[PDB]
């Protein structure tokens, strides 16, 4: 078949974290895993290269870095084989820099099976984050599997290699999603801490509910509205349940 | 696998035809051409066993998924669902639901999901046991 | 000072890296951190696995390289520049005779203090996973150091993709004095002030809150009045639902 993508939270963090530093004007980098195909493709773990003056291009892939790299990981346990690289790129729908493409091509020609992932972080700054794969297609792969397909039988017997989009997954363990929601001790001590200092501002936080609810009423005469009235009527009672629990 | 669809019902020949098949075409998956004939191979016999439970058949459409074979693994796993139906082993229940767990290409792991919904059949109330193992 | 954060891929790289490596319970796995800590706040900013290793004839002989902390941080700097190591890691098995001993040596490599941030990275405990601790001497003396998180903007942003009150405190508070007790008593058995004397008096008189009570009550009063018109309000909104219903009914008939 082909390819679905489940990128390790220390992945996809460690994906963003270089990305964002190496900004456009280019750093490089690979992405490390492995899988067994037809359904489950994994990606680990991922390093950065070490940002060189000329964009980010196969040119830009230090070979003697990403040997000691490998070598230092394997002696940690967390050394595995490349699955692909990434980088960070002006952010492209039909591929995120004309080199990411280049180098992708010279990949090819020793893999079948490696992927181009970059996150763009001029549009993942609108609190979602815009981020891509693409791969190349490939012949007796992508027609052999998913009357039939014309188009895309005349577009492999044409190109040969053509831009598609690949999905983005995540998959994580049960021991990350345990102790992320015990930070996010400081949330229970934080919690003892917020609802003493909210009894002290509550002089305040009392006589804007009293104008609220004056504009409020005001409101409803003038109609005869009545639907911010009720979403303003349940927000002021939300609030007392928290001001009786304080005390 | 369009020998397996008619002689579901009365299978009795057919299973014994393709379990020579099964055995044969282990060996070989060198090429996505034998994991799509291994792939019918195993619908069918799923399909011919069916109603009666022929422990036969279970055994060797479970060597295909220590070979792991990516299309192959589907049709045997939802395979000894089909044949085991309703009749299985309270043993071949446990023997599945820990390889769920082992197997590591996605298809296999659905394949065993249904694999499993199938094999507890008529159970009723003798099938709690496996609803909350599943859930 | 200290004051110090952590970031998430430190808790997330401990705990993959236990199981990945195989290590069991009664191995440690020992660790480096390295960021910016010559400031007020510590800023933990990266973390790498050290080779470790603990002999048969006893656990506390153990092996660390130096070699894979020379070379590694001048790989650290090469991505990052300012991703020194000043410091330390660790998974447990927690708080060993020779958990004190790797500061000796880990001081042989560091350009301040080493820092010993200890981390329950199996997420097997209930509450912080986080035992941190300044790593000082005169014996595993170890003053803990409260605090976890602060992190970047782009990886606050990637952690919400991935995850998309009075009793459990009160739980937790009753568990601690009652572990209190337990100690107390033990600790007069082995031998044969002032923070005890205020967790007792100022408590004894919702036991706070009652002297607060007299002020809250006013108020109290108020917030009530405000929940009351809100009522009416929900009333009138009603009214509105019964007629848009007695008008289908009425134009039913009509018809």
């Amino acid at each position: 078949t082909k390819e679905t993508v489940y990128i390790s939270s220390i992945a996809l963090l460690k994906m963003l974290k270089h990305g964002r530093a190496g900004v456009p004007m280019e750093v490089m980098g690979l992405m490390l895993g492995e899988f067994v195909d037809d359904y489950t493709v994994n990606v680990v773990d991922v390093f950065a290269m070490p940002q060189s003056g000329t964009g980010v291009s196969v040119e830009a892939v230090d070979d003697v870095f990403q040997a000691k790299m490998m070598d230092m990981l394997k002696q940690t346990g967390r050394d595995q084989m490349v699955v692909g690289w990434y980088h960070s790129h002006p952010g492209f729908g039909c591929w995120l820099s004309s080199v990411d493409v280049n180098t992708q091509k010279s990949f090819e020609q020793l893999n079948s099976r490696a992927v181009a992932v970059v996150v763009d972080p001029i549009q993942s700054v609108k609190g979602k984050v815009v981020i891509d794969a693409f791969r190349l297609i490939d012949t007796g792969a992508l027609i052999n599997n998913l009357l039939n397909k014309a188009n895309i039988q005349a577009l492999i017997h044409g190109l040969n290699r053509h831009y598609y989009s690949l999905n983005i997954d995540y998959h994580k363990t049960a021991k990350e999603t345990k102790m992320l929601m015990n930070l996010h001790y400081e949330e229970k001590e934080e919690s003892n801490l917020a609802a003493t200092k909210s009894m002290v501002k509550i002089a305040e936080q009392y006589s804007k509910r009293i104008e609220e609810e004056k504009e409020l009423t005001e409101e409803e005469l003038k109609t005869r509205p009545k639907k911010h009235l009720s979403e303003t009527a349940d927000e002021t009672l939300e609030n007392n349940i928290v001001s009786v629990l304080t005390a | 696998y369009g020998l397996g669809l008619i002689y579901a019902g009365f299978g009795r020949d057919t299973t014994d035809y393709l379990k020579n098949i099964i055995v044969e075409n282990s060996g070989t998956s060198g090429d996505e051409d034998v994991d799509v004939l291994l792939h019918g191979a195993s619908l069918g016999i799923g399909l011919a066993a069916m109603g009666s439970a022929n422990i036969e058949v279970y055994e060797a459409l479970k060597e295909v998924l220590y070979n792991d074979s990516a299309t192959s693994g589907e049709a045997a796993a939802l395979g000894m669902g089909l044949c085991m139906l309703g009749t299985g082993k309270p043993e071949a229940i446990h023997d599945m639901f820990t390889y769920s767990q082992e197997t590591q290409h996605g298809n296999i792991t659905r394949g065993l999901a249904v694999g499993l919904a199938l094999i507890n059949y008529g159970r009723q109330e003798l099938a709690d046991d496996l609803i909350t193992k599943m859930l | 000072h200290e004051k110090v954060t952590i970031a998430p891929l430190v808790l997330l790289s401990a705990l993959d890296h236990y199981e990945r490596t195989q290590t069991k319970e009664n191995k440690r796995c020992v660790g480096v951190i390295l960021g910016d800590a010559n400031s007020s706040t510590i800023r933990v900013t990266n973390s790498f696995a050290l080779p470790f290793e603990e002999d048969e004839k006893n656990s506390d002989v153990w092996f660390l390289d130096h070699n894979y902390i020379e070379n590694m941080n001048e790989m650290c700097k090469k991505i990052n520049a300012k991703e020194k190591l000043i410091g330390w890691y660790h998974s447990g098995p927690k708080l060993r005779a020779s958990d004190l001993k790797i500061n000796e040596l880990f001081k042989k490599y560091t350009q301040n203090n080493p820092l010993l941030l200890i981390v329950d990275v199996k997420q097997q405990g209930v509450g912080l996973p986080t035992d941190a601790y300044v790593a000082i001497e005169q014996e595993k003396t170890f003053l803990h150091l409260p605090c976890t998180i602060e992190a970047e903007e782009a990886e606050e942003i990637g952690v919400e993709h991935l995850l998309r009150i009075r009793l459990t405190n009160q739980l937790k508070s009753l568990k601690g004095l009652q572990s209190k007790l337990k100690d107390v008593v033990e600790y007069l058995d082995k031998v044969i002030h002032t923070i005890l004397g205020k967790l007792q008096d100022v408590f004894n008189l919702n036991n706070l809150q009652k002297a607060l009570t007299v002020k809250t009550n006013d108020e109290l009063m108020v917030i009530y009045i405000s929940n009351l018109v809100r009522s009416i309000i929900a009333f009138d909104d009603l009214i509105e639902n019964k007629i848009q219903n007695k008008k289908i009914q009425e134009q039913r008939v009509k018809d």
